DNA sequence: TCTACCGATAAGCACAACTACCTCTCCT
RNA sequence: AGGAGAGGUAG
DNA sequence: TTGTGCTTATCGGTAGA
């Protein structure tokens, strides 16, 4: 059983060790079954809320990723929006940038 | 228009969840409930009494949407 | 400060160029011994971040740094696009000439990319068709003309190869020399991303992410550029997305597809006919430690709460059943009605059922309205 | 430094053994004993392949 | 052996049928580009009140249940297993040669 | 440049008070008052005091966290832009050896440098320093007109600091 | 054939590196129309819950 | 457009509204009200109808931009040598004779008794 | 009478060969 | 703290 | 090792100018 515990160094997910308050893997089959049932709030909570939760800052003017937030590609702008995406998405973006692929994000708000 | 005019299970569940979340945050209840200590019970009572001030916007796949209300729709 | 919130949509894909690579990197020094700098990531041996504030690897993101190259390097991803274009366009006519007419004695050339076959370098090596060579051999021509390779400008990056007079490794400087004079319309038609042609920089992984030795060896670059291109190609293949355990599709499954959540319990299940079908027995020893989120901040599990029970693997959608928590004096075990074993397709011989406790109120409201036992009385497979 | 017991580690100290090899590295062994009474979740097996857990 | 076949088949069928959902107009549409899969649901009654249900997910789950609840015994040297027949039937584009 | 320009907002209303449909407009204006009161600052726009005219309201969007609902409302209000080449008045608060203070309202702080006024010697024979070398006495409370220059801003406070120059005519009080 | 680009779903199916490289070379635009794409980026699928919206007035 | 006159008239409205139902269940901010009382007491006009109409008459009869009206009205120069030395936009221009400007100066002098 | 792309065959070159969990023992 | 080699449990 | 997809590479091929 687990309520709160340490996270993995690579991804911000509960450790698999049982003695260290490990969590239960939410597999693909369970996600498919929950989609078939039609419950999205439970699926959203299990994949984003109780799972690795992080934040990413995207510049409104230029479609780039900015690290308050500040984008060096453009000038210091006061229009920067924050999106709520899992830490796995940020890890994938970092991996894509390392391999030589740049992603552009067009926020709707 | 061009709708079934029936409240689906998913929409009903979402409305009940939203109303329960609102009530759990110390919100006044439009309907009068006696001996009720659970927000879900009050939400279900309001749904049965169709006094919820909610409107449903159904997004059609073509891009358009139709505005409905919980009082206009019926619950099976 | 404070920034507005918004949704994410319309993800675009493009190949990184030098401009975005330089703009994204912050404090990108070119020191060989400063790979693990104090300005990139927290896990550096100083515990202080220059760009961000002090944190516990929870409020600081992984900063990026990009090294610089003395000479221009062609992009390996566009290597095939350039190799195919050089085969069609004549190397000394720049049209769609000695290299065009067959009566001049000059055989045709084939442009291709080798893969760790000759010098362990993924570059452009032009080859002459051997069928035409035999035709020249039968006419009395044994060796190639001395002025055959006059279209290649002199390059100082060339080194001692001595492979064969018929094959030559094209220098990266020669690639730009051959591309000059060609109309931009033809180049843009084959290569959509013209701005990413020149690769004058290469980024390094943040300290908070993880190849490091190769990146350190790339700080000092001089002489031939083919070795640098080979090093870049070898370093790009160390990414987790490339196939070789946590790499490739397994990385995707273990990061984005499959995740682990909190507020989960896993215990062995036994039979209890006295309990109702829609009720699940929860031991008192575990219920007092499992905490739920109720708005008045955590309270222990009690009777009336709903949990999502699942048996791995989930072969059908009826494995997910929401049951009400019923506290029992038994410990280190969960009690389930023997009738409810059919939806779970399990028996009482060592099967373990792991549940999920919903924390949000809306999740609980939707759990017993759609995933409850009374809602799943009709089988969706056969209608029985 | 010191080694602490984990969440599911418990018992009563039975014996402490101290030993060292020829290289000079010291080894310490501590044994913990506990009684395992048949609980509800325990699984029992027969001599003919019958497998089951304790129901009640 | 043969334990991986039902899982792989179920995953590959889910990846195809996950996007299928029923629209408010009564048609069956895919999530990618609102592609029309079926103009009208071909059920033989008796209630047409299903609007937001994921029909493709239900069908794929039913087929996965059928695959898992099936034997792997080769019936004969010539005949195939009841799961092998399902695997061959579900894969039509692979047997083009 | 006191042009009353429109300014949309996305003020959110908590679920603590959602009732009285016949008097729902009372709750909307109260939430609007707390919207600009929390910020009470701007970067390049200026200041706003009261929502005099309400143009229109929007549909209530519900976001599922802590019971919060949003309301898009567009309205016009009072604004002030410090354009370059404007003669404005101000009152003096204190006199120091460096950075003479000028208070053109408590909305901003104005500092007077050395290279703004005519050359003079600081009079240390009295309590407050005087600038009567050019036949003009300046004290606290007297209104003095001056030209404005390019204003600056901060990161957290974002105060609209500027420089006061008396290089123009009609210097001193009137 | 349907002229619908889904690079993320194709990468999640098999060979993510080749799919991502091809998408970057072609410069396609992912609209996150799929359910798995929305789930991976913290968005509701929209099949049962999320297809409609709620408005107070 | 509120420079001196109509800005003061609406400030009396919020002060007349403050005395009615002064209690507030929310948290008020006191620096917003201090910016209104400590800045409107610089220059005050007498009447709204004849003051806002007279200042807009030269906008129709003469050619003056929007930004030029605000600086001149707030400065309120008392002569003709100050208008040609404050703003650099009026240097080397012959679109308007100075005598009509002097008549407008007298016209602005009679509004303020 | 000498060239163009065009049908079938060899030869590398890739991905893929199930979920959900538990221990121990060895490096690095 | 992190990875590789074996054995084991459930459908 | 296999089991299929997948991209180079060679043998001849007939048709039209
Ligand atoms: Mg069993
Ligand atoms: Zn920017
Ligand atoms: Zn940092
Ligand atoms: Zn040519």
């Amino acid at each position: 059983f687990r309520n709160t515990g340490p996270v993995h160094p690579l991804t911000r997910q509960p450790v698999a060790d049982r003695k260290r308050f490990g969590g239960i893997k939410f597999g693909e089959m369970e996600r498919d079954c929950l989609i078939a049932h039609g419950a999205s709030a439970n699926l959203h909570e299990r994949l984003f809320t109780l799972s690795d939760s992080s934040q990413m800052h995207i510049c409104r003017k230029c479609k780039t990723y900015a690290n308050g937030p500040y984008c060096r590609v453009c000038v210091s702008s006061d229009h920067v929006v924050r999106v709520y995406v899992p830490y796995g998405a940020k890890l994938l973006c970092q991996e894509l940038f390392s391999m030589g692929i740049t992603l552009n994000f067009d926020t709707k708000l | 228009r061009k709708t079934s005019k029936f409240m689906t299970k998913y929409e009903r569940a979402r409305i009940l969840g939203t109303r329960a979340l609102q009530i759990s945050m110390n919100a006044p209840v439009m309907v009068e409930l006696e001996g009720e200590t659970d927000p879900l019970e009050i939400a279900m009572k309001e749904l049965r009494q169709r006094k919820i001030p909610f409107t449903i916007r159904r997004y059609l796949p073509d891009g358009s949407f139709e505005e409905w209300g919980v009082d206009e729709l019926i619950v099976e | 400060l404070q920034v507005p919130v918004g949704t994410l949509t319309s993800i675009g894909f493009s190949i990184s160029n030098n401009n975005d690579r330089d703009k994204m990197s912050v404090l990108e020094v070119e020191a060989p011994n400063q790979v693990t700098d104090s300005r990139l990531g927290l896990p550096n041996p100083d515990s202080v971040c220059r760009t961000c504030g002090s944190k516990d690897r929870k409020v600081c993101e992984g900063h990026f740094g990009v090294i610089n190259f003395a000479y221009s390097i062609i992009n390996p991803y566009f290597l095939k696009e350039v190799a195919a274009l050089l085969n069609k366009i004549c190397p000394g006519c720049k049209y769609i000439c000695r290299y065009c007419t067959l009566n001049t004695g000059y055989p045709l050339m084939k442009f291709r990319v080798t893969t760790k076959e000759v010098f362990r370098r993924s570059g452009i090596v032009v080859e002459v068709n051997e069928e035409s060579l035999m035709k020249l051999k039968k006419r009395g021509v044994l060796t190639l003309p001395p002025d055959y390779w006059s279209f290649l400008p002199q390059d100082s990056n060339i080194d001692e190869s001595c492979l064969k007079p018929t094959r030559r490794i094209i220098t990266h400087a020669q690639v730009y020399a051959l591309l000059l004079g060609i109309d931009q319309r033809l180049i843009k038609k084959d290569i959509p991303m013209f701005n990413s042609l020149g690769l004058t920089s290469f980024p390094v992984t943040p300290n908070g992410y993880r190849r490091t030795r190769i990146y350190k060896k790339l700080v000092g670059f001089e002489g031939n550029t083919l070795e640098l291109s080979s090093r870049v190609m070898e370093c790009m293949q160390y990414s987790r997305l490339f196939s070789e355990k946590l790499c490739g599709l397994r990385f995707m499954k273990d990061v984005l597809l499959g995740k682990r959540s909190d507020h989960t319990f896993r215990t062995v299940v036994v039979g209890d006919p006295s309990l109702k079908l829609n009720e699940i027995g929860i031991p008192e020893s575990i219920a007092k430690r499992l905490q739920v989120s109720e708005h008045l901040i955590f309270r222990s599990l009690m009777d009336g709460d709903t949990v999502l029970m699942n048996r791995p693997p989930s072969i059908h959608q009826h494995s997910l059943i929401a049951m009400t928590v019923r506290i029992l004096p038994t410990t280190s075990v969960v009690s389930l009605n023997p009738i409810c074993c059919l939806p779970f397709r399990g028996d009482f011989d060592g099967d373990c059922l792991h549940g999920y406790v919903p924390q949000s109120i809306q999740a609980k409201v939707e759990l017993d309205e759609l995933v409850a036992l009374d809602k799943q009385l009709i089988n969706r497979q056969n209608g029985r | 430094h010191s080694i602490k017991l984990k969440h599911t580690e418990r018992g009563i100290v039975q014996k402490v053994v101290l030993s060292s090899n020829d290289e000079g590295k010291n080894f310490a062994a501590v044994s913990l004993r506990q009684v395992r009474s048949p609980c509800l979740g325990d699984k029992f097996s027969s001599m003919h392949g019958q497998k089951g857990v304790l129901g009640y | 052996g043969n334990a991986d076949l039902p899982g792989t088949l179920s995953r590959r069928l889910m990846f195809f049928m996950r996007d299928i959902y029923a629209a408010y107009d009564g048609t069956v549409r895919n999530s990618f580009g609102n592609q029309l899969v079926q103009f009208t649901y071909e059920t033989d009654g008796p209630v047409e009140d299903i609007t937001g249900e994921a029909l493709g997910s239900l069908s794929a789950c039913a087929l996965s249940e059928a695959a898992y609840s099936a034997l792997d015994q080769p019936i004969s040297l010539l005949e195939t297993s009841p799961l092998l027949n399902l695997k061959n039937v579900l894969e039509c584009g692979s047997k083009k040669g | 440049m006191f042009i009353k320009v429109k300014l949309p907002w996305d003020v959110t209303i908590p679920a603590e008070d959602m009732d009285t449909g016949l008097m729902l407009q009372r709750a909307i204006v109260i939430r609007l008052l707390e919207a600009f009161s929390k910020e009470k600052a701007t970067k390049d726009l200026g200041y706003l005091i009261t929502p005099t005219i309400l143009e229109n309201i929007g549909e209530g969007k519900i976001k599922e966290q802590t019971g919060e609902i949003q309301f898009p409302v567009v309205f016009n209000g009072i604004c002030f832009k410090m354009f370059k080449g404007e003669i404005v008045h101000g009152v003096v608060h204190k006199v120091h050896k460096t950075g003479v203070f000028l208070k053109s309202g408590p909305y901003e702080i104005i500092y007077l440098s050395h290279m703004k006024m005519p050359g003079y010697e600081f009079i240390p024979g009295e309590n407050p320093f005087f600038m009567n070398q050019y036949m003009s006495r300046i004290q606290i409370g007297a209104r003095v007109r001056f030209v404005v220059l390019d204003t600056e801003w901060r990161e957290a406070e974002k105060d609209f600091m500027a420089l006061a120059s008396i290089d123009g005519d009609n210097l001193g009080p009137f | 054939v349907e002229s619908t680009p889904a690079p993320f779903t194709q990468a999640c199916f098999s060979s993510p590196s080749q799919c991502f490289l091809k998408a970057a070379k072609e410069g396609v635009r992912d609209d996150l129309q799929g359910s798995i794409d929305a789930l991976a980026w913290g968005k509701v699928p929209g099949f049962g819950t999320g297809d409609q919206f709620e408005i107070i007035i | 457009c509120m420079m001196d006159c109509e800005a003061f008239q609406i400030l009396d409205g919020i002060k007349g509204q403050l005395v009615g139902l002064s209690e507030d269940p929310s948290i008020k901010i006191p620096v917003s009200y201090d910016r209104a009382l400590a800045y409107v007491e610089s220059c005050v006009h007498y009447t709204n109808p004849q003051s806002v109409r007279k200042v807009l008459e030269p906008l129709k009869t003469y050619g003056i931009s929007d930004g030029e009206m605000c600086v001149i009205a707030n400065a309120s120069s008392e002569s003709v040598d100050e208008v040609l030395a404050f703003i650099p936009s009026l240097k080397t221009k012959k679109e308007v004779i100075n005598q009509p400007l002097q008549d407008a100066l007298e016209e602005l002098s009679k509004l303020k008794k």
